């Protein structure tokens, strides 16, 4: 719907959609970005994974609230409006995993640009995996788990400890391991290696680097301090 | 419930 | 859309999106329940007015933002985008005026139903008063003048000082002389009035009467703070 | 700025 838009026009609607919170809008922009062709910057990769995270972000949400009522509950319409948004919540899982799928990931060379997009990769499969229950259950979180392991590998290859990009693949891929693996002690063990080689990598960067750094390394904090 | 990033 | 499904259906999912502040859903699921035919009852029509609120509430937020930076530049984006937010917000309005306009208006006897649809009504054009600017600013505006005043009409000789719809009709018609009509001194005059007759008539009310009227005369003080 | 119904 945005071939007709030019690109720089798209991703400064994009920017605008943003401050305006239309997060549906600022979604579509950078789809319409993406399928451009070109490859994305690294400001371009961060306003694809914000659109996207705050549109599924509020079907989470939303499905969570629907699927609470669904168990207190077991008419059909409870069941039936929370097929519908969890119907729609895949569909926007499938799109973003069909952006990266064509052609975001076979055309990232780059650790950062890579490892961005495999950890959304995980991510997305993480969120599918969130609500099913099917016959591709396993399927769908060993997608997961595979995307977040190759980005791991990068990272760890190709990154410093304090990567934010690093740092942020880590949490996620503990909380994967948490919540959809039912592998709390590697999610634990993972979150404190990571917060602990970090720590001792702070001392390299400057002081807006080393805000970026300890800002995730709190977060993988809280989670170790939910945990243990 | 655990943080992911945001 | 909403044809095939039930109204007590329409009506329970229209709860359930609340709940997962779905406010989109929410109003779909209300139109369709409106367009079955049959008249609403009070706790419907709260439905239909809190589901359409929040959504043109979260579009005049975002055309705010989106007007706010276009005053501050004057490419092309930033008209355009603010015109699309826009052009979607009055088609939400137009809905809502059409849904009262057939048939909900007409069919409306009894003072809480009529006084309720003609307040929405002010309140829709109200909202397309503040983004109008061509040939049809006065008659837009004009035309939430006439709905507020048959609702002020029918409130000041069907319900009481301390009815909350007569309350939230008097504060809304206020906001409209102050922000909509240039005219302070009235906007400020109705609250005043407003208020103290409602002081005088707390006195006959229950508790739980006393707490719904005083939470909407603390708005009418606020703004009275505000302007004065 | 000022406070509508809510
Ligand atoms: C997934 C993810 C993690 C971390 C960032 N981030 C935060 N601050 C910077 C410079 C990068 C983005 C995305
Ligand atoms: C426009 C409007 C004003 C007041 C109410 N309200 C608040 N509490 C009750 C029982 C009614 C609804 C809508
Ligand atoms: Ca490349
Ligand atoms: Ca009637
Ligand atoms: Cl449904
Ligand atoms: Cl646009």
């Amino acid at each position: 719907a945005m071939g007709s838009m030019e690109r720089a026009s798209l991703i400064q609607k994009a920017k605008l959609a943003e401050q305006a919170e239309r997060y549906e809008d600022m979604a579509a922009f950078m789809k319409g970005a993406v399928e451009k062709g070109e490859e994305l910057s690294c400001e371009e990769r961060n306003l694809l994974s914000v659109a996207y995270k705050n549109v599924v972000g509020g079907q989470r949400a939303a499905w969570r609230v629907l699927s609470s009522i669904e168990q207190k509950s077991n008419g059909p319409e409870v069941r039936e409006y929370r097929e519908k948004v969890e119907t729609e919540l895949q569909g926007v899982c499938d799109t973003v995993l069909g952006l990266l799928d064509s052609h975001l990931i076979k055309e990232a060379g780059d650790a950062e640009s890579r490892v961005f997009y495999l950890k959304m990769k995980g991510d997305y499969y993480r969120y599918l995996a969130e609500v099913a229950t099917g016959d591709d259950k396993k399927r769908i979180i060993d997608s997961a788990r595979s995307a977040y392991q190759e980005a791991m590998d990068i990272s760890k290859k190709e990154m410093p400890p304090t990567n934010p990009i690093r740092l942020g693949l880590a949490l996620n891929f503990s909380v994967f391991h948490y919540e959809i693996a039912n592998s709390p002690e590697e999610a634990i063990s993972l979150a404190k290696t990571t917060f602990d080689e970090a720590m001792a990598d702070l001392h390299t960067l400057s002081e807006d680097s080393y805000k970026d750094s300890t800002l995730i390394m709190q977060l993988l904090r809280d989670n170790l301090t939910l945990w243990t | 419930r655990p943080s992911s990033w945001r």
